[PDB]
RNA sequence: GGCCGCAAGGUUAAAACUCAAAUGAAUUGACGGGGGCCCGCACAAGCGGUGGAGCAUGUGGUUUAAUUCGAUGCAACGCGAAGAACCUUACCUGGUCUUGACAUCCACGGAAGUUUUCAGAGAUGAGAAUGUGCCUUCGGGAACCGUGAGACAGGUGCUGCAUGGCUGUCGUCAGCUCGUGUUGUGAAAUGUUGGGUUAAGUCCCGCAACGAGCGCAACCCUUAUCCUUUGUUGCCAGCGGUCCGGCCGGGAACUCAAAGGAGACUGCCAGUGAUAAACUGGAGGAAGGUGGGGAUGACGUCAAGUCAUCAUGGCCCUUACGACCAGGGCUACACACGUGCUACAAUGGCGCAUACAAAGAGAAGCGACCUCGCGAGAGCAAGCGGACCUCAUAAAGUGCGUCGUAGUCCGGAUUGGAGUCUGCAACUCGACUCCAUGAAGUCGGAAUCGCUAGUAAUCGUGGAUCAGAAUGCCACGGUGAAUACGU
C-alpha cells in the first residue's frame, strides 16, 4: 500500500525543518510564498553545481539561504566572486536584504538526494545504465551507513508500459521512529516521459539534529535556592 | 439522421462503444461529402481515417444495399471504451450507424 | 490552473487600489445608514456601481503558488494537497505530522 | 472466536433502597442517559404501588418482579436442513435482567399519562399476577414447553462424544482403566 | 489524503507555537544586549512593549 | 465388407475431413455447498438508529440555448470541486480581439504614472487636461507603457492502457524475503511447517536446516496517578477591606499552565506447564500485562483512481481546444436512487424560575457595559491579539404551572405580508428576523446498520472553507446505557 516520508514523521521530534523562520498567521502565507519563489529562481542557477539541498532563514531581518554542496569552490568561485551574484540572485527575487551560507556535503555518494540526481542524470543521459544503480548503493556502503535502498521507475528500458527495478545492501527499517535517517524521492523529464527516483538510508541508532526532549531539570532546579513566590 | 450503440445489460461485460451522425440530403447531382466535429483530437489519431474507411465499407451497406449520392455525413459525437475500442471498432461501427439511420428516415 | 484566471485575479488585486480600497467607506454614508434626499440614488450610488469587478465578493485570493480554486488553505495560501506535500519535506517550519 | 471472554459489568447501589438490582431498574427504565427522570419514575411508581399492594415500597415490588421472573428460555441452534428454537434454563442474575426487561416493555405500551404511572399499573397487575409482563414471562415459558422433545444436534452433538453412560455429548471418548 | 477522491481517509497535521512573559518588567543594558540577540535571530519572535 | 446368435446384441474394424495439440506425472498459485483448527460487533446476548412522511444533499433520469464533470458493488453518489446570486466556470446567447489576458528574445515611439469627458450592456473607442522620474560619462542606459515581425505565448483540451509523484482498499491483516547448506532432472521443498503459548512467522521449546533482513512491536504524540522547579494574561489555605470579582493589600497550601522526573517487567507471591515461554489466581499499585487512545500501513494486488493539486511524454487548435465583456446556465422538472436532517411527542412541548463545560477565531478584526427596535440588526463603546474579551445562565438536566392522545397544548413542509444583512447585485437563485397561514406525519413492507463503557444511545458548543452564506466535514465538552450463554 502507501507509506509515510521517514524524513517526515521526525520533524520536531529528531529531525529539522528545511526552513527555519517565525511569522505568524497575518504574515504567514507570503513568508511561505517567497520561500517557494527563492526555491525556484535561485536553484536554476545551482543545477549546473554540484550542489544536493538548499534551507531558508530569516535572521536580521533578512533572507539567509544556506546551501549544501560537494565541491563548494564550484559556487564561492573566484575570491568569493560567485557567491557574490548568487547572493544578488536572491536580492533580486526577496523584498529583503538577502545572505548566502555554504555548507559541504561530505562523502557525496552518502547523501540520499545528490546520489539519486547522479543515477537520474545517467538516465536522462539515455546510457547503458544497467550497473548505476548497484555501484551507487555499493559506493554508499563503502562510505558509511547501515544500509541503502534505491528504487527507479517510468518506462524503464524505453518500454510502452510501466516498469520498475530496485535494488538495496545492508538493513533498512521503516516503522523505527527513533534515531537519524535520510530520504529522498525526486524526479525528471525525458522525450518519452516522466522518469522516477526514491532513495533511503538507514544511519544506524545515533541521534539526530534534534532530541525529543531537554536534560532533566532538578539537578539545576535544587530546593536549597531562596524566592519570594511571585508578586514582588 | 440518428445515433447508434452497440452496448449491452444483461451480462457482467457491458460490450459498449458508440456515435452520433448527422447524415442530411443534399442538392441535386452534388455527391458525397464528409465532416467530422470530434476528430480535432479526440477522434483523431487513426480513427478519423477509420470512420472515413467505414462511410466507404458503408457504399456496400443500405436497403437497396449499395452505393451513396446526394448527401452530406457529419461525425456529431461518440464514445469508445479504451480497452475493447480500436481504429477498427469504429470503423465496423461506422457503416451500422450509416445503415440504421437510413433504414429509419427510409431511403 | 489557466493564466487567464490567474491574470483575472492578480490585475482585480491591483485595482481595487483605485476603487474599493477607498470607496468602501463612502457606502454606508451615500446609502445604506446617513444618505440625505440627494444621495441613496443612482446620481451618488454608481460610485459603488462603476468599480464592479474590483468588489470583495470577487476578490477571494485563491491559490498563491498553483492558482486551484476552491480547495486551498488561507492561513498558508497554498492547495491543500500541497500543503500536505510540503509536510513531508519540512519546508513550512514548525509544521508536522499529528497524533493523539 | 472469544479466547478471552467478558460479561456485566458493575453497577452502584441504589441511594434510596441500598440495592444495585434497583439502580439496575432504574437503567433498563432509562432512555436518552436520562437517569435523573429514570430515578424520579421508578420512585414515584414504587410509591404509587404502596397504596396498592403492601404498606411499604419494597415488600410489593419483590411479589410484581417474581411473578414476571422466568426460569427457562429458548436457545437458537441448528439441526440437519433447519433452525430450531431449544429450551434452557435461565442463568441466575438474568432472571433478574427478564424480569426487569418485561415489566417495563410492558408499561411502555399502556398510554397513560406519565410513565410513572404506567410502571405503577403494571406493577400494580403483576403484584395481581394478571398484567402483560406476566403473559409475556408465561409465552417465554410456553416456547420452552413447546420445544421440550429436543436439545442437541442429532448425531453429531447426541453421540459423537461417549463419556459418562447416561451421556454422549462435548467430552472426549472415554473407555477403561487401570 | 488523495489528489482527487476519499471518504473514509484524510490526513492530519499540526503547528505548535510556544510563548511565555520571560518574567522581565524592567530594561537594563545586558538586557538590552541578550533582546537584541534575540530580535537577530529567525526562528522566535521578542515583543517588549509595557502596554 | 466379413463373421457369431433366434434376436436385441456381439465381433473384426477403417477413411475422407479436421485441430495444433491431445495425453501421463509432479511442483507453485488459486478455489470447495472435502476433513481438522483459531479469530473478528462476524453472529448470537442486547441497545439504539435506518426503510413509511416532509425536507437537506450528491449521483443517475427527464429536460434545456446551456444545464462542466470525473467517479459508478467492494474500488461511485454531503467524494475530488469544504461552503457556484457575481467571481469561481467548466457550459449557452449576444457583443468583440488575434503575437494576444499571461510570456521570452529584438527593434522603433513614448518616463512609469496622474487627472478627466462622452458614446456603448460593457468589452471597447475617441477626445481633453497633467507628470517628465531612475542610473549616468548627460553621449547613452535601465525600469515601465505603446507599437511591430520571425518565432512563440495561451489551451479547466484529449490521452490515467505512455509515465512520474500522490492516494483508495484488502487492513494493523501477520505476513514478506534473501544468503549459504541440504533435498528434487524440475516447479519448488527445508527454514517460514512441528510442540506449548499469543493480539501476531508474539514469545519459548525442538528437528538437515541454519544464518540474516523487513513487516508485527518499541520509539514519538496523546490521556491520567505520583515527585519536583516556577508564578502573569493564572491560583487562593490561613490573614484583611469589599453588602461579595482574587478586584486589591496579602499569600504559595492548592488548581492550572508546561518544563523535567518516576511507574508496568508476569516484576513479586501461589498454582498450572516441558521447573520453558506463557497463562490463571492474589497481593502491592493510581493503573496489570505494550494501563487506555493515536501516529505507524511491510511484501503484494484490482491490466484500481488521479490530464480537476502538481509533473510530464504523446496527439491537437492557435482562421484557435486562446482571450475580454453584458446577460443567461451550473439551481430547469409529474421520475428514481445513495447519503444526511427533522417530526410524529408526555423519561414531551410551552411559559416562568434555575445548575454544572470543553474548544476555537479575531489589526480595514472580534467585542461586553450602555443606547435604539418586537427582532434580525444597528448605534455607542470598555477590552484584546488572548491564560487578559465575546459568543455564554451551553442544552439536555433541576424547580413550578399546564396539556390527555384530541393530527393536539404536537408537527409546522406549504404559502401571503413586512423588516434586517453582505455585496456591483440577493429576479430566476443566499442568509437572518417578525406577523399571519397551513400539510404529510399516529413511530413506517419485502428488510437493514452502528456500537462491548465514558462506548453506544443522547444534549449542546466551536472552527476551517468564508463578501455573504451548511441539516455536510473536522474537533469539542455535557448526560450516559443494555447485553455478551453459546461459537
Amino acid at each position: 500500500g502507501q507509506k509515510v516520508h521517514p524524513n517526515g514523521i521526525r520533524l520536531g521530534i529528531v529531525k529539522p525543518w528545511n526552513s527555519t523562520w517565525f511569522a505568524n498567521t497575518k504574515e504567514f502565507a507570503d513568508n511561505l510564498d517567497s520561500d517557494f519563489k527563492v526555491r525556484q529562481y535561485l536553484t536554476k542557477e545551482l543545477a549546473k553545481a554540484s550542489v544536493s539541498r538548499i534551507v531558508i532563514e530569516r535572521p536580521a531581518k533578512s533572507i539567509r539561504v544556506t546551501i549544501h554542496t560537494a565541491r563548494p569552490g564550484i559556487v564561492i568561485g573566484k575570491k568569493g566572486e560567485d557567491v557574490e551574484k548568487l547572493r544578488k540572485v536572491v536580492a533580486d527575487i526577496a523584498g529583503v536584504p538577502a545572505q548566502i551560507n555554504i555548507a559541504e556535503v561530505r562523502k557525496p555518494e552518502l547523501d540520499a538526494k545528490l546520489v539519486a540526481d547522479s543515477i537520474t542524470s545517467q538516465l536522462e543521459r539515455r546510457v547503458m545504465f544497467r550497473r548505476a544503480m548497484k555501484r551507487a548503493v555499493q559506493n554508499a556502503m563503502r562510505l558509511g551507513a547501515k544500509g541503502i535502498k534505491v528504487e527507479v521507475s517510468g518506462r524503464l528500458g524505453g518500454a510502452e508500459i510501466a516498469r520498475t527495478e530496485w535494488y538495496r545492501e545492508g538493513r533498512v527499517p521503516l516503522h523505527t521512529l527513533r534515531a537519524d535517517i535520510d530520504y529522498n524521492t525526486s524526479e525528471a523529464h525525458t522525450t518519452y516521459g516522466v522518469i522516477g527516483v526514491k532513495v533511503w538510508i538507514f544511519k544506524g541508532e545515533i541521534l539526530g539534529g534534534m532530541a525529543a526532549v531537554e536534560q532533566p531539570e532538578k539537578p539545576a532546579a535544587q530546593p536549597k535556592k531562596q524566592q519570594r513566590k511571585g508578586r514582588k | 439522421k440518428a445515433e447508434y450503440t452497440i452496448h449491452i445489460e444483461v451480462p457482467p461485460n457491458p460490450f459498449w462503444a458508440s456515435v452520433g451522425l448527422s447524415i442530411e440530403p443534399l442538392p441535386i447531382g452534388s455527391g458525397v461529402q464528409y465532416e467530422s466535429r470530434v476528430s480535432l483530437g479526440y477522434l483523431n489519431q487513426s480513427f478519423q481515417n477509420a470512420v472515413m474507411e467505414g462511410v466507404l465499407y458503408g457504399c456496400e451497406q443500405g436497403l437497396y444495399g449499395w452505393k451513396v449520392t446526394d448527401c452530406k455525413i457529419c461525425f456529431e459525437y461518440g464514445l469508445y471504451y479504451s480497452p475493447v475500442s480500436t481504429p477498427a471498432d469504429f470503423r465496423l461501427l461506422s457503416p451500422i450507424v450509416l445503415e440504421q439511420a437510413l433504414k429509419k428516415a427510409g431511403t | 490552473a489557466k493564466q487567464s484566471m490567474k491574470a483575472r485575479e492578480v490585475k482585480r488585486v491591483a485595482l481595487a487600489d483605485k476603487y474599493f480600497a477607498k470607496r468602501a467607506e463612502l457606502k454606508a454614508i451615500i446609502s445604506d445608514v446617513n444618505a440625505s434626499d440627494e444621495d441613496r440614488w443612482n446620481a451618488v450610488l454608481k460610485l459603488q456601481t462603476l468599480p464592479r469587478d474590483s468588489s470583495p465578493s470577487r476578490q477571494r485570493n485563491r491559490c498563491r503558488q498553483t492558482g486551484r480554486p476552491h480547495g486551498f488553505l488561507r492561513k498558508f495560501g497554498l492547495s491543500r494537497i500541497k500543503v500536505r506535500e510540503a509536510a513531508m519535506r519540512g519546508e513550512i517550519p514548525g509544521l508536522k505530522k499529528a497524533s493523539w | 472466536p472469544r479466547r478471552r471472554v467478558i460479561g456485566q459489568r458493575k453497577i452502584l447501589p441504589d441511594p434510596k433502597f441500598g440495592s444495585e438490582l434497583l439502580a439496575k431498574f432504574v437503567n433498563i427504565l432509562m432512555v436518552d442517559g436520562k437517569k435523573s427522570t429514570a430515578e424520579s419514575i421508578v420512585y414515584s411508581a414504587l410509591e404509587t404501588l404502596a397504596q396498592r399492594s403492601g404498606k411499604s415500597e419494597l415488600e410489593a415490588f419483590e411479589v410484581a418482579l417474581e411473578n414476571v421472573r422466568p426460569t427457562v428460555e429458548v436457545k437458537s441452534r441448528r439441526v440437519g436442513g433447519s433452525t430450531y428454537q431449544v429450551p434452557v434454563e435461565v442463568r441466575p442474575v438474568r432472571r433478574n435482567a427478564l424480569a426487569m426487561r418485561w415489566i417495563v416493555e410492558a408499561a411502555r405500551k399502556r398510554g397513560d399519562k406519565s410513565m410513572a404511572l404506567r410502571l405503577a399499573n403494571e406493577l400494580s397487575d403483576a403484584a395481581e399476577n394478571k398484567g402483560t409482563a406476566v403473559k409475556k414471562r408465561e409465552d417465554v415459558h410456553r416456547m420452552a414447553e413447546a420445544n421440550k422433545a429436543f436439545a442437541h444436534y442429532r448425531w453429531l452433538s447426541l453421540r459423537s462424544f461417549s463419556h459418562q453412560a447416561g451421556a454422549s455429548s462435548k467430552q472426549p471418548a472415554l473407555g477403561y482403566l487401570n | 489524503i488523495s489528489p482527487h477522491v476519499n471518504k473514509d481517509a484524510r490526513d492530519q497535521y499540526e503547528i505548535r507555537t510556544h510563548l511565555r512573559l520571560v518574567d522581565i518588567v524592567e530594561p537594563t543594558e545586558k538586557t538590552v544586549d541578550a533582546l537584541m540577540r534575540l530580535d537577530l535571530a529567525a526562528g522566535v519572535d521578542v515583543q517588549i512593549s509595557l502596554g
